[PDB]
């Protein structure tokens, strides 16, 4: 417990020597040690950045997180690292063990000393930005903000991440652009959505966009809402070629028989309001 | 005596200030094997957290309790993910099954694609052939049963034996509107195959049926005879052709009604 010196390196600025006397003069010393990388803006490894301090157990994780520039920081988790020990009294300090210094030394002399701690060494490896909250999702499904987003939420939704917020999303405003580029995915809560919101408000451009994608292959989707919608309304002109009312037959002019009525026979070139098998036999004629 | 240093301040991340506690839209939607950051996580938390999310694992990814949730599987059931194309999870409280997301809730979650993968087939054969028939569902489920052919080995084999054991069912009674919407998608598909094999269905029905539904197809002789006189088929103007369900016609029938003016 005596003569302590910090003997300057040779190479590493952040590496240092720790000089000491003792009591027990067998117990003297020359450690090396590092400290406080600086902040980094890039990579210690493939993938990997190990800035070189040691996490004493107990001490706050932030702090190996100190020396990275939050922008860089966003997309990096920290998960375990190797056995290291430090100087309690100036903690953070990596030891490293060469010649002279050895473990047994050290065992040594935490059993009588309380200038030792021990921890892990920081070791931070990439993955990708971790977006832990609702509106976080929100921003980035939608694209009303996409800076700091992940690529499963990301991707133009080739992946189905966003399927769920564009459920709710959708329904509301069925004529967003990325709702559309969304249903465009052809995925079937997407399709199914706008079945639900076509058997309400097929007379919307939306829903003609809706009839257009959805054919020629998830056709089923866009007659199941014909269906209801002209259902639902019976005094609408546009449905008659669907639902024809003469109260025996509201099937009268479906499939090959389409073709009889002068209306819907090409008038309008609105596909969306005669049912796929229908407008099928319309080209036929 | 000591040479002191304090460690330099602590600057987080967002791993670091992540919290599960908001996170349900964050985790719900990821897929097997995918590591969900959660950050910190205190042990005497982890049991609400498998308790919620009981098709996870919970590992822990790094130090001051740096934990993840993994995804191990779908336990989702039929009941509530084939009869539906809206939802791909639900959260279930007291025996009762919610849309939304409530505290206290376990999330069950959906197998993806599920109807294009062929595990819906033996759940929706039943519901869909009954009183529990829902148009809409039922309808649909038929419809992308056929969209199936370009897509999977599992898909086009579910395509293939749903096929086998909807052919055998109609051949029964083809006016059950499960089997009508079967011939009508049949109808779509447009094909030798296809056609002929409406034909097959369609030649199976019973006595009843022919009468009550395929008047069109099958003419007394002595409306058959008065077409022989018309260079217009008999189907232009047989009253019982203008009626007639289009999904019961034979193909030739079919075909022939599409030729007038």
């Amino acid at each position: 417990l005596n003569r302590i010196k910090i003997a300057p390196g040779i190479a590493d600025i952040r590496d240092k020597y720790m000089e000491l006397g003792f009591n027990y003069p067998e117990y003297n010393r020359a450690v090396k040690f590092a400290e406080e990388s600086y902040t980094y803006y890039y990579e210690t490894s493939p993938g990997e950045i190990k800035p070189k301090f040691c996490l004493i157990d107990g001490m706050s994780i932030d702090h190996c997180s100190s020396f990275i520039v939050p922008e860089f920081a966003k997309q990096y988790v920290l998960i375990h690292g190797e056995p290291c020990s430090s100087f309690k009294f100036r903690p953070g300090s990596l030891i490293y063990y060469q010649n002279e210094v050895t473990p047994e030394y050290i065992k040594d002399l935490k059993h009588a000393t309380d200038y030792i701690a021990s921890g892990q060494r920081c070791h931070f490896i990439k993955k990708d930005y971790l977006l832990g909250d609702s509106d976080s999702v929100a921003k980035c499904c939608s694209k009303t903000n996409t800076k700091h987003c992940p690529k499963i939420f990301n991707n133009n939704y080739k992946t189905e991440h966003c399927d769920d917020f564009m459920t709710g999303f959708c329904r509301n405003d069925p004529g967003n652009p990325n709702c559309l580029e969304w249903l465009r995915a052809k995925r079937k809560p997407a399709m199914s959505t706008y079945s639900d919101i076509c058997s309400k408000h097929m007379d919307a451009r939306y829903c003609s966009e809706f009839i257009r994608i959805i054919r020629p292959d998830y056709f089923t989707f866009g007659d199941t809402a014909l269906y209801v919608f002209c259902n639902d309304h019976k005094g609408n002109r546009n449905c008659w070629c669907a639902n024809y009312p003469k109260s025996n037959s509201g099937d009268k002019y479906l499939g090959p028989r389409v073709c009889w009525l002068h209306e819907c026979t090409d008038e309008s070139r609105d596909r969306k309001w005669l049912y796929y098998n229908q407008d099928v036999q319309r080209t036929r004629c | 005596e000591l040479p002191k240093r304090d460690p330099p301040p602590g600057v987080p991340t967002d791993e670091m200030l992540l919290n599960v506690d908001k996170m349900h839209d964050v985790i719900a939607p990821a897929k097997l094997l995918e590591y969900v950051h959660i950050g910190p996580l205190a042990k005497d938390k982890e049991d609400k957290v498998k308790k919620r999310y009981p098709e996870f694992r919970l590992v822990n990814t790094g130090p001051g309790g740096l934990s993840a949730l993994l995804r191990q599987s779908y336990n989702g059931t039929a009941p509530n993910c084939c009869r539906t194309f809206n939802r791909t999870h639900y959260w279930k409280k007291d025996g009762k099954i919610s849309d939304k997301y409530e505290e206290g809730a376990v999330l069950e979650s959906c197998w993806p694609d599920v109807h294009d993968t062929g595990k819906c087939d033996v759940d929706l054969f039943d519901w869909c052939q009954g009183d529990t028939f829902d148009r809409n569902i039922c309808h649909q489920w038929i419809g992308s049963a056929f969209n199936r052919s370009n897509r999977t080995v599992e898909g086009q084999q579910s395509l293939i034996n749903l096929y086998n054991k909807m052919q055998t069912l109609c051949s029964k009674d083809a006016s059950v509107p499960i089997c009508e919407s079967f011939l009508h998608h049949l109808r779509a598909h447009n094909t030798e195959d296809s056609k002929e094999m409406i034909d097959y269905i369609l030649r199976q029905q019973s006595a009843d049926f022919k009468q009550k539904y395929m008047r069109c197809s099958y003419p007394t002789r002595d409306k058959l005879e008065e077409s022989l006189k018309y260079a217009e088929p008999r189907e232009c103007w047989d009253p019982e052709c203008s009626n007639a369900n289009v999904n019961f016609l034979l193909t030739r029938n079919y075909n022939n009604l599409g030729l007038c003016n």
